[PDB]
């Protein structure tokens, strides 16, 4: 079963950014894209890094997921700042807060979907194809 | 008045039964008081000043990230399964602060939660008091207690 995490264009895995200020998460978030036969790119413990990171790996990132509770940055400060820099990238917001007008205001600012914790592998999965569609 | 009592049951006993799959995660008395070891604490802000504190034994942490991360952890003294026990232990209170604070769009506030920090070896977290408490312990299916306490400012 054509594993999802490869662009069929090329054969080369979609690279992906995480970044989450927990290594538990990252961790988990890895094994579920990996599995998938993504790339994970890079990875970030908190908003300031991830900026950085992102910069640095820019044309190459085909998508990101982002925490918002950090320490230094959070994720909605991260995701303006993302989007800022590039139009088009691509963010999934993945956290513990889920107040619906949060979802919204993620939306308006350029991220693409959102999923709310406790995480299963199955769910992201779902969500991360579906920016994925042309 | 901010009615926090049943969304903080509500969250910690759902998010604790929704990550650790072990059947039986009983919610004991809710008291008013008390519980080493370690302890995460994630900080309550905006119009409400608080804080949820998670609090555990050694043993019980390893047990939980063990759990959590499907693979034996039994030396918390290790550098790396100390790394991973705290990271698991306060995403754990991440989750359970933020859906706490999430199922409050049910008042005309605003409720935010700060990063996590992570306790251990600790003097049995003072995190002193003036300000309704509520402790509340969840038996996990050996003695292994897990008590998760909820403190507003008033
Ligand atoms: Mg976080």
């Amino acid at each position: 079963s054509k594993p999802r995490g490869i662009n069929y264009d090329t054969g080369i895995p979609f690279n992906v950014l995480i970044v989450d200020d927990s290594v538990f998460t990252v961790k988990q978030l890895t094994q579920i894209f990996t599995s998938e036969g993504f790339n994970i790119i890079d990875t970030a413990a908190d908003g300031e890094e991830a900026v950085i990171k992102y910069k640095n790996h820019y044309p190459n990132i085909d998508i990101v997921t982002l925490d918002i509770t950090m320490p230094k940055m959070d994720g909605i400060t991260c995701l303006s700042n993302i989007m800022e820099f590039d139009k088009n990238a691509r963010v999934i917001m993945i956290s513990a807060l889920g107040k619906e007008q949060l979802v919204k205001d993620c939306l308006i600012k350029g991220a693409k979907t959102f999923i709310v914790k406790p995480l299963d592998r199955a769910k992201v999965l779902q969500r991360v194809m579906s920016v994925f569609v042309k | 008045r901010i009615d926090y009592i049943e969304p903080f049951l509500d969250a910690a006993s759902s998010v604790l039964r929704d990550m650790l799959l072990v059947e039986n995660i009983e919610m004991g008395k809710p008291g008013l008081k008390s519980i080493k070891g370690v302890s995460v604490i994630v900080g309550l802000a905006g119009s409400v000043e608080g804080s949820i504190i998670i609090d555990m034994d050694i043993e019980t942490a390893l047990f939980v990230a063990s759990k959590l991360n499907f693979e034996e952890y039994d030396d918390f003294d290790d550098e790396e399964t100390k790394e991973m026990v705290a990271a698991t232990l306060t995403e754990v209170g991440n989750i359970i602060a933020g859906n706490f604070v999430t199922t409050l769009h049910a008042k005309g506030f605003v409720f935010d939660i700060t990063p996590p920090a992570f306790i251990y070896g600790e003097n049995m977290k003072i995190s002193n008091k003036g300000s309704e408490a509520l402790i509340v312990p969840f038996s996990l299916p050996d003695g292994k207690i897990i008590e998760v306490n909820i403190a507003i400012r008033e």
